[PDB]
């Protein structure tokens, strides 16, 4: 079986412009484990991105947290780009701060 | 020192309990085995154990004490046919092979109800002035001292089971090329019962 | 209650040589160990402050045990190809999970040992720790092998015994971080979808452990139909976040209540909108 | 601490 | 289980420097297989083991030995260049988990010179009338003498049936020259029967020693008969 990733983009702490924080992309519910995840700053690929150790839920579907230290601004736009065998096209999710 | 057993022999009368004891170094060890090995045969599994406590199988009980890193095999109602080397085996942490102890020799002494200790001369079937000396029918507390001379041969005691009569007897054999050597002398290194029957050949 | 869980993923890589092997260990919702066949260390590695207190005997044993698991799963990938008549050209996934649960008294509640192949149930130890659930005919072959070798006896000794002893050791030594509740900090946001309807989103942040219940009520009946509830997600600091949303008729935001339940809460919480 | 089980599928 | 593990050969004498392979076979689809040696006072020492087809690993005493597991059912132990220190009893084992089932063992003796190999001489010694008088039982003694190496199976045959009951064979032989590593050996066995059974001459008693020595493929330079694998027997009839 194959399962398409659920994607959440969000900050560790509530975002205050200028206050140093962490940008998170949580991908979960996916199968198989092979997945491409990039954090974007105005569509540009952030290069110093860490990710958690591959784990899985009761239904065997995988989850991974990708993160990077960032200082938000009123100006800069942030997104998470995901590709997976289930996706005919890359899925891009914009960080909605005021979510 | 990884798996430790005393060599024995552990000597026990038939009908009594035998406790084979074993200690191991690796506290994380998850599996524990008892094997029986008869002389010139291969190890046979008796018991495996995994949890603190007891496990029973016929006359056998294994008991594991992980806190004291101590494992035992109990033989209840011990029989002479239980006489063998008992091997303790432990699988250490993350190991994919067993570590065996050097084993404990168990001898289960038959109860000789009516000991009739005697030393007989047996003559070679195919004619000769060739003979052996047979010490037989002695109590199971008699032990047989091997030869003080290099031209006189003395076997260890051997338990023989005439299974149809349910009759067990102890025996040792002595022989020598020396003209002077005589059955009456053969077993004098040994503490043989007073009242040992010595017929004349 | 408390749990210890280990999660194993083995992935075949047709062109790229040896399979990928990842192992993670959790106590409750706190990761404490990892192993990755592709990292430089080739060691079980600490992922929580408390486990670093363990000495070299611990790390050598866990490293030996984890690399032994990876060798077994290397052979398992090959066996399953045989069972399902698959070539080496395809990538396949073996998943394995085991552990134990204990109550507030730290006494055994239950054990787990289960496998999946390509994301489907393969074989599991039943809750009674004595019998196997085989998902298909391939898993029936495994079941007969495991029944013939009395595998359940040795596995049960771990799940009821050793597993529980390790969890108690970790709960005592890791007590600061493991024997804690972080109450959710709750808040609410408002978003007009239309001129006739808005979105009410009920937030819980910085909570531990992950278990939480967000419920929306419109005049005291749960909106089980109309609530969107995102998956609980890690903050990355050892805490969790979650939200629940309803679309409400604009100007009737007063008429909806969000109820938050969590171990860390003495009294279940309740929010309404403030404009 | 990990299980030390040797069983293969 | 033990019966599922087979091992060949049973016995071999080798000249120092000679090659051989021991074969372990199991039909139990066991993942794990083991080669051990056993030496007096040492117990079982792991040489090499295998966790699956095409994988082997060093045990406690690997040096001088190699192994192959190209097929899951077979684990081969190779002696490249036999040395006297490799004189031992070899056991192989297999397991599905950690419960090991053992093969019947292989007795190897490694000799500098095969001139020291000797088959046994076998004699049967007749019960004493004094014993028949006193006990109404009759003990026969078999003596197997002057054999090297200690590769012998002693058996008692009564009216051409192998008997187990009433027999005791020495669990180990006497060395004739205990100072020497290549000492020849003596072995005794007893067969005890009722004095009635002994005195009924319808009854035939044979002591058989199967000796495992050289093959025909072994070179023989000496004056005396080539000490090949052979049965050596001695016998007696019942007598009133
Ligand atoms: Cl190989």
């Amino acid at each position: 079986i194959q399962r398409t990733p659920k994607i959440q983009v969000y900050s560790r702490h509530p975002a205050e412009n200028g206050k140093s924080n962490f940008l998170n992309c949580y991908v979960s519910g996916f199968h198989p484990s092979d997945i491409e995840v990039d954090l974007l700053k105005n569509g540009e690929r952030i290069e110093k991105v860490e990710h958690s150790d591959l784990s899985f839920s009761k239904d065997w579907s995988f989850y991974l947290l990708y993160y990077t230290e960032f200082t938000p601004t009123e100006k800069d736009e942030y997104a998470c780009r995901v590709n997976h065998v289930t996706l005919s096209q890359p899925k891009i999710v914009k960080w909605d701060r005021d979510m | 020192k990884e798996v430790e057993q005393n060599s024995g022999p552990l000597s026990v009368p038939e009908g009594a309990i035998a406790s084979l004891n074993c200690t191991y170094s690796d506290r994380g060890s998850q599996s524990f085995f008892w094997y029986r090995q008869y002389s010139g045969k291969s190890p046979e599994l008796i018991m495996s154990i995994y949890s603190n406590g007891d496990k029973e199988d016929g006359r056998f009980t294994a008991q594991l004490n992980k806190a004291s890193q101590y494992v035992s095999l109990l033989i209840r109602d011990s029989q002479p046919s239980d006489s063998a080397t008992y091997l303790c085996a432990v699988r250490g942490t993350g190991r994919r092979a067993l570590t065996f102890g050097s084993g404990t020799r168990l001898q289960v002494q038959p109860n000789i109800q009516n000991p009739d200790p005697a030393v007989y001369q047996l003559r070679d079937s195919k004619s000769s002035d060739k003979s052996v000396c047979l010490f037989t029918d002695f109590d199971s507390q008699t032990n047989v001292s091997q030869s003080k001379d290099s031209d006189v041969y003395i076997t260890d005691k051997c338990v023989l089971d005439m299974r149809s009569m349910d009759f067990k007897s102890n025996s040792a054999v002595a022989w020598s090329n020396k003209s002077d050597f005589a059955c009456a002398n053969a077993f004098n290194n040994s503490i043989i019962p007073e009242d040992t029957f010595f017929p004349s050949p | 209650s408390h749990s210890m869980r280990y999660f194993f993923t083995s992935v075949s890589r047709p062109g790229r040589g040896e399979p990928r092997f990842i192992a993670v260990g959790y106590v409750d919702d706190t990761q404490f160990v990892r192993f990755d066949s592709d990292a430089a260390s080739q060691r079980m590695e600490p992922r929580a402050p408390w486990i670093e207190q363990e000495g070299p005997e611990y790390w050598d044993g866990e490293t030996r045990k984890v690399k032994a698991h990876s060798q077994t799963h290397r052979v398992d990938l090959g066996t399953l190809r045989g069972y399902y008549n698959q070539s080496e050209a395809g990538s396949h996934t073996v998943q394995r999970m085991y552990g134990c649960d204990v109550g507030s008294d730290w006494r055994f509640l239950r054990g787990y040992h289960q496998y999946a192949y390509d994301g489907k149930d393969y074989i599991a130890l039943k809750e009674d720790l004595r019998s196997w659930t085989a998902a298909d005919m391939a898993a029936q072959t495994t079941k007969h092998k495991w029944e013939a070798a009395h595998v359940a006896e040795q596995l049960r000794a771990y799940l009821e015994g050793t597993c529980v002893e390790w969890l108690r050791r970790y709960l005592e030594n890791g007590k600061e971080t493991l024997q804690r509740t972080d109450a959710p900090k709750t808040h609410m946001t408002h978003h007009a979808v239309s001129d006739h309807e808005a979105t009410l989103r009920c937030w819980a942040l910085s909570f531990y452990p992950a278990e939480i219940t967000l419920t929306w009520q419109r005049d005291g009946e749960d909106q089980t139909q109309d609530t969107e509830l995102v998956e609980t997600r890690p903050a990355g600091d050892g805490t969790f976040q979650k939200w629940a949303a309803v679309v409400v008729p604009s100007g009737q935001e007063q008429r909806y209540t969000c109820h938050v339940q969590h171990e860390g809460l003495p009294k279940p919480l309740t929010l309404r909108w403030e404009p | 601490g990990l299980y030390d089980g040797m069983e293969h599928l | 289980m033990n019966a599922g593990v087979t091992q060949t050969p049973k016995f071999r004498v080798l000249k120092t420097g000679q090659s051989m392979t021991l074969l372990c076979a199991q039909d139990m689809n066991h993942d794990y297989m083991y080669w051990y040696r056993q030496d007096p006072g040492m117990g079982l020492r792991l040489i090499h083991y295998s966790v699956g087809e095409g994988t082997t690993a060093k045990g406690e005493v690997p040096d001088g030995y190699n192994v192959s597991r190209l097929k899951k059912q077979n684990f081969l132990l190779g002696l490249e260049s036999a040395a006297p220190s490799q004189t031992s009893v070899y056991f192989c084992a297999s397991s599905f988990t950690d419960t090991q089932y053992f093969g019947p063992g292989t007795r190897l003796t490694v000799l500098e010179d095969l001139k020291n190999v000797f088959p046994p001489e076998v004699a049967v010694f007749e019960p004493s009338e004094a014993e028949i008088s006193h006990t109404q039982k009759a003990t026969l003694v078999c003596l197997a003498t002057g054999f090297y190496p200690d590769h012998v199976e002693l058996s008692w045959w009564v009216n051409g049936k192998e008997v187990h009951s009433g027999v005791c064979t020495d669990p180990q032989p006497l060395k004739e020259q205990p100072a020497l590593n290549d000492s020849r050996y003596a072995l005794s066995s007893r067969l005890r029967v009722s004095a009635t059974f002994w005195q009924d001459p319808r009854n035939h008693f044979r002591c058989q020693v199967q000796f495992y020595g050289l093959s025909e493929n072994d070179e023989w330079t000496q004056d005396r008969a080539k000490p090949v694998t052979q049965i050596v027997s001695a016998e007696a009839w019942g007598r009133a």
